[PDB]
């Protein structure tokens, strides 16, 4: 559909089975969530946001529904304020920001 | 709360 | 337009007759802007994220130009890593989020 900003974009995300809130974020190249447990390989990476950096793990080809979308790749997990879904995903589902 | 959520890649 | 995200959605704004450069950040409720000097009374303020807080000073309708739409409102300024354009002058110009 077409998501106004007034409000925060907010949407319902599945991943692993549980729902969780996300942010829908043109200003993040990737998608970033708040701790949790993945399965499989990680690796670590630092990334850097408005007020400094975070430490994070990198986990590859996860699955993850976006407000009814399924999508697979890469999420980083870490001290996110929020869950975000960026670009690298927003891509995946089909998302464009229209003026 | 935040309320600027700017995120770069590594 | 309706802009893609394959890139950092990055655009053409014009402030005080400056041309700078702005990321269109859906995940920000605000504007800030890299330092710069701006006309009239200014509040300070903190604005927090990934990485923590920074301090701002806060102008209030302030005139900008972003992609060519005009908008009038507050701009914060202080030391983010990118100039932000956020949901408040998203809104102004007509954006919305679509899949």
């Amino acid at each position: 559909p077409q998501i106004t900003l007034w409000k925060r974009p907010l949407v319902t995300i599945r991943i692993g089975g549980q729902l969780k809130e996300a942010l829908l974020n043109t200003g993040a190249d990737n998608t970033v969530l708040e701790e949790m447990n993945l399965p499989g390989k990680w690796k670590p990476k630092m990334i850097g946001g408005i007020g400094g950096f975070i430490k994070v793990r990198q986990y590859d080809q996860i699955p993850i529904e976006i407000c009814g979308h399924k999508a697979i790749g890469t999420v980083l997990v870490g001290p996110t304020p929020v869950n975000i879904i960026g670009r690298d995903l927003l891509t995946q589902i089909g998302c464009t920001l229209n003026f | 709360r935040p309320g600027n959520f700017l995120q770069n890649r590594p």
